[PDB]
């Protein structure tokens, strides 16, 4: 029982450190992909300038 | 700073904790380059 | 926690448990399926010049006897933990700074880096600048950084 | 008092402003961060919580965690209320035509004639948030936006 | 053990690895020697007929040194300082303002069978019989260079 | 003479054919799965 439930210790540990980290760190890309789409909105802004 | 002064404690401590073993990495380029090929012949096709 | 690693290293992708068997067989002049004095003793000196000093008795040592291929993948396996690819690292970079030329200036890299966040000594931090390439005129440029973090390149060979 | 969730807020910021020591606590420090954890009035409670006008010393400004937390409380009984109403009209008689044709000069010199002043660099940054163009707001959607924090 | 090993020296990375892929192809058992039933068996499936004893002779060369890394010290042994087809084609193509393979045949004759090096016409004449001739009967130095670096072409069985 | 220098050189090993030795049909084993992705680099980098 010991085993086991120490067994989903580490399964689980990992998984939320693996999964929280790649989640925070996406909306982190959300955010820089959502400024260089604003950027290229700017470029067409003063294209159309 | 969580994420990335963790994984830098990580290597930095590992950087010579296991030095010898991170040394004996040369062979590891050598045998991905199978798929480093197939996988850049991929994207070059989509490029072209 | 524990950190046993009771599984073989079930926490991580198995493209690098195929180039480690790679690597166990081409070190396994034996082939027999594990190490020897026999096997390491003239595989690296393949590349290296016949060393005189006694670590591959480290290696034996640090796991009595020789070692199994699943032994070799798990002493692998407990040294990584709490670290990712290449892409987060280089995504963060490119979040912190919007130019993302990579000019992280010496004192705007030391404060990112030693003040806020888990509280650790600028003495420990100042291995990445005596060891590490830092840029000229304080900036320091993070691709390269990133490469010789991960497996991508070294700051020599043997 | 509410239960222990405030103050584990005010700890994990305590943690969070933890910059030149996170013992101490910079009077700067708690009245930004009180200000941002829902408590809009500011501007004159330095007297009403220091009970000494002195601001000379930035770099030791006493306070401390533990008293912290009735300061809290003590300006969280809400000296002061205010809704939209007063703020429109202010503006509408403010504005000039009606419907705000070029707003952007006349916001900035009603803000620099005003005695207590701090920034500039805000007063050029107010352009972000539906405030683009040469004051195309009649001043609606700027206070909508601003009464949601 | 099996008591093999020499000095190590890389001569074509882009080429180890097609070797090591000629190695595992060939053993089966995954033995790492040569061995004439794992081979001759093997090569009779798609080539015609290899039952001569020249292989238990070429086996019998050196008693026991084959292993996976030989394999390369060998083939090192036999030929060095070895230069890409590309530099070598400006090479052929520095003396000829062509360099379109229509160097002609009278000019390789005169320039290299006689003047520089003194030799005779014959170790010249295998390159004239067993390669193509171009066009018009000139030297096709692309297709030469090409045949020089992996184009030789034989019975494939 | 720096053509001079290689060329018999190899053609010297020619005349050895070591390598033919025991690889007649090394042509053969180049042409079985690799000589693929070589053709479509080659014609991917010419077309490019
Ligand atoms: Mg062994
Ligand atoms: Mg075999």
């Amino acid at each position: 029982q010991v085993e086991e439930m120490k067994t989903q210790l580490e399964e689980l540990e990992d998984e939320l450190q693996a999964a929280e980290d790649a989640k925070l760190r996406l909306e982190v890309n959300m955010q820089a992909m959502k400024s260089q789409f604003e950027r290229d909105l700017q470029a067409r802004d003063e294209q159309n300038e | 700073k969580v994420i990335q002064r963790n994984c830098a404690a990580y290597l930095k401590l590992r950087n010579w904790q296991w030095w010898r073993l991170f040394t004996k990495v040369k062979p590891l380029l050598q045998v991905t380059r199978q798929e480093e090929e197939m996988q850049a012949k991929d994207e070059e096709l989509q490029r072209t | 926690p524990q950190r046993a690693t009771s599984n073989v290293f079930a926490m991580f992708d198995q493209s690098q448990i195929q180039e480690f068997k790679e690597a166990f067989n081409m070190i396994d002049q034996n082939r027999d399926g594990f190490i020897d004095k026999e096997d390491l003793h003239d595989m690296l000196a393949s590349m290296g010049k016949n060393p005189t000093d006694e670590y591959l008795e480290g290696m034996m040592s640090e796991a009595p006897g020789p070692i199994n291929f699943t032994m070799f993948l798990t002493m692998f396996g407990e040294k990584l933990n709490g670290t990712d690819p290449e892409d987060v690292i280089r995504n963060a970079f490119a979040c912190f700074d919007e130019e993302a030329s990579g000019f992280i200036h010496e004192d705007h890299l030391r404060e990112l880096l030693t003040t806020m966040g888990d509280r650790f000594t600028d003495e420990e931090v100042d291995e990445m600048y005596r060891e590490a390439p830092i840029d000229k005129k304080g900036n320091f440029n993070y691709v390269e950084f990133t490469r010789i973090l991960k497996h991508g390149a070294k700051d020599k060979d043997d | 008092d509410f239960s222990e969730e405030q103050t584990a807020e005010f700890k994990e910021a305590f943690q969070l402003f933890d910059r030149t020591g996170d013992g101490k606590i910079l009077y700067s420090q708690c009245g930004d961060v009180m200000r941002a954890l829902g408590q809009n009035p500011t501007n004159a409670e330095v007297m009403k919580v220091l009970g000494n006008p002195k601001s000379d010393e930035m770099n030791l400004k006493t306070l401390k965690f533990e008293q912290f937390l009735p300061m809290m409380q003590t300006i969280a009984k809400n000296k002061d209320q205010g809704c939209f109403e007063d703020y429109v009209e202010g503006l509408r008689v403010f504005d000039k035509e009606g419907n705000g044709t070029v707003m952007g000069a006349e916001i900035r010199h009603v803000l620099v004639t005003l005695g207590e002043k701090m920034t500039e660099e805000e007063v050029e940054q107010l352009v972000a948030g539906h405030e683009d163009s040469n004051g195309c707001i009649n001043y609606e959607e700027l206070v909508r936006m601003v009464l949601s924090g």
